[PDB]
């Protein structure tokens, strides 16, 4: 792919531990965070990824942009397993992280695993929508948590963010069955995806 | 597996209680485990009294031994063993679990990511002490408090759930020893850190309130009577019948009258033998309160024995004893003459600040500001040619 800066967002809600993916969803996530980091690098090696949590009851910046998985690993193992995803804070935090980098000629991406339905205000969601369009930030959300009993509030906004543009923003929906979580992300486009230009 | 267990729970139970067993099984099939955890909570909230409560635990703990959060799981057992009428059985189950939690943490660490696991262990040791106390062993609980207290302090913080159980054990121990003073400190904290669960029955909260009121009537330096009636715990139970005359002993103390207090106490001393054994402390307590109060609302710093004797209904012989206990308790400071028969006060104890007293503070500060500003103007005119 192209030289890309990504914030990977990990949800540590209390639906992030559902038995849906073996063995537990939380162990499934350890394998996926590692898997995804790697997929991005092998595509084009000029990729970097930072790490922030969107949950724990608090969001926390673990890691800024790095080409070493050892830091990203280290931020992951320090977690507190209960939280609640604050959708709004993750988008903002991610956007500020993307303004400062070691390379400032890179694509601006946010990928977020969403393991719970959102409890966020409706008004709040509308503001971030145009914040992503101002700064020309495109976001793929991997959802397998907000389809379990919830309907996608997020859909409209993610659509809106897309423009003709080498990045395409996408809502990626994953059937939440047993086949393991890194595998469904792999069989979803996320480095098999095409542009909007 | 879970299927055989589920049938056995339903049969021995009532028809009303079949759909409860059914809710759990459903979450299990879908594998939504946030919902499974909540639905166990509805169970132990108000049906910890059903004979099947303990077994129901035994299937879920095995599955979620290391899969979900340790605080969640442990919570069920504790509530189950608050409803056992046989405490020898209660002690055995804890002793096994205590043992499991010491093995578990090896495994469990790698699953969470990296986490604590002393959380369950602290709660288990409290339950061992509480079983002992309902069986009247004061000493076995006594070495468990010391060891348990130190581990609170070792961490930067203990959770509210964990610390309620620690303060739960302390309350139980103290009322047997009959120290009012000790019982008082544990209860005020228990209300602060009180769990948001409806799982702690209101019946316990009421009972705890009655004993609290009793601690402060017999207490030794408690002049927080107004303060006790502000907090929800007493405020709302004022119009209950047995907690009427009980709060009237609070209110009589406040206003410092002796007749409302006399008419009340002669009935309740006979009726309830608690007020009988601590009679010596109860009478003195009014006398002390009258003294402090007359001193605090006024701005003068001395009173003759003659003023004091009418106020407290004591002769000038006992009044000198009354003064000595007050200084000693830490209510007042001053000195005593018997050759001019004055008590000279020099210190008053800061008490509840009322809206009116803030205005009062302020007036004096305006007086002092002007004085400083005036002096500093003169001190500029002076020394005008000699400065750095």
């Amino acid at each position: 792919m192209v030289l890309e800066a990504t914030v990977l967002v990990i949800d540590n809600s209390e639906y992030s531990r559902n038995g849906d993916f073996p063995r537990t969803r939380f162990e499934a996530q350890i394998d996926s965070v590692e898997f995804i980091f790697q997929a991005k690098r092998n595509s084009n090696p000029e990729n970097t990824v930072g790490l922030i949590s969107g949950a724990g009851a608090n969001p926390r910046v673990l890691s800024t942009f790095t080409a070493e998985f050892g830091k990203i690993l280290a931020g992951l193992h320090d977690t507190q397993i209960e939280g609640k995803l604050h959708m709004a804070t993750a988008l903002q935090i991610a956007q500020l992280t993307l303004k400062h980098r070691q390379n400032k000629v890179q694509h601006q991406r946010i990928v977020a695993f969403v393991c719970s339905p959102i409890s966020d205000s409706r008004d709040e969601l509308i503001r971030l929508a145009k914040t992503l369009k101002k700064n020309n930030v495109a976001v793929d959300i991997i959802n397998f948590g907000e389809i379990e009993q919830n309907t996608e509030l997020l859909d409209e906004f993610i659509a809106a963010v897309n423009n003709p543009q080498e990045e395409t923003s996408h809502l990626l929906t994953v059937t939440p069955g047993p086949r393991l979580l890194y595998e469904n992300i792999a069989s979803s486009p996320i480095i098999l995806e095409e542009g909007s230009s | 597996e879970i299927d055989t267990i589920l049938s056995t729970l339903r049969m021995e139970a009532d028809p009303s209680l079949h759909p409860l067993f059914e809710q759990f099984e459903k979450f299990y099939e879908e594998k939504l485990w946030f919902q499974l955890s909540e639905s166990l909570t509805k169970f132990f909230d108000d049906a910890k009294s059903t004979p099947l409560r303990l077994r129901l635990y035994d299937n879920f703990v095995s599955k979620f031994y290391d899969k979900i959060n340790q605080l969640s799981v442990v919570k069920y057992l504790l509530a189950s063993l608050k409803d056992s009428k046989d405490f020898d059985e209660s002690l055995k189950y804890l002793d096994d679990l205590k043992a499991q939690f010491q093995e578990l943490d090896s495994k469990k660490q790698r699953n969470n990511g990296s986490k604590d696991h002393g959380d369950g262990i602290l709660l288990i040791d409290s339950e061992i002490a509480r079983t002992y106390l309902l069986k009247n062993d004061l000493v076995k609980a006594r070495d468990l408090l010391d060891d348990l207290e130190k581990t609170l302090d070792k961490k930067d913080s203990i959770p509210l759930r964990i610390t309620n159980s620690f303060y739960s054990t302390n309350s139980q121990y103290f009322k047997f020893k009959n120290d009012f003073n000790s019982f008082y400190y544990t209860s005020l904290l228990y209300l602060s850190t009180l769990e948001p669960s409806t799982s702690i029955t209101l019946a316990e909260r009421q009972q705890l309130a009655y004993d609290l009121s009793i601690s402060a009537l017999l207490g030794d330096k408690i002049y927080n009577f107004g303060e006790l009636l502000h907090h929800p715990i007493m405020e709302t139970i004022v119009n209950d019948s047995n907690y009427d005359w009980l709060f009237q002993l609070l209110n009589a103390l406040t206003v410092g009258d002796f007749d409302k207090f006399d008419s009340l106490i002669k009935v309740q001393i006979s009726k309830i033998p608690i007020l009988a054994q601590h009679e010596s402390f109860l009478r003195q307590k009014i006398c002390l309160m009258t003294l402090i109060e007359t001193v605090f609302v006024k701005n003068i710093r001395m009173l003759s024995f003659e003023d004091i004797s009418k106020a407290t209904h004591l002769p000038k012989d006992n009044v000198e004893h009354l003064v000595m206990r007050a200084i000693s308790l830490g209510l007042l400071k001053g000195s005593i003459d018997q050759v001019n028969e004055l008590v000279t006060i020099s210190w008053v104890q800061p008490r509840i600040i009322s809206g009116d007293q803030i205005t009062k503070m302020k007036d004096r500060l305006v007086e002092w500001n002007d004085q400083v500003e005036k002096l500093g103007k003169k001190m500029e005119a002076r020394g005008q040619s000699i400065w750095v």
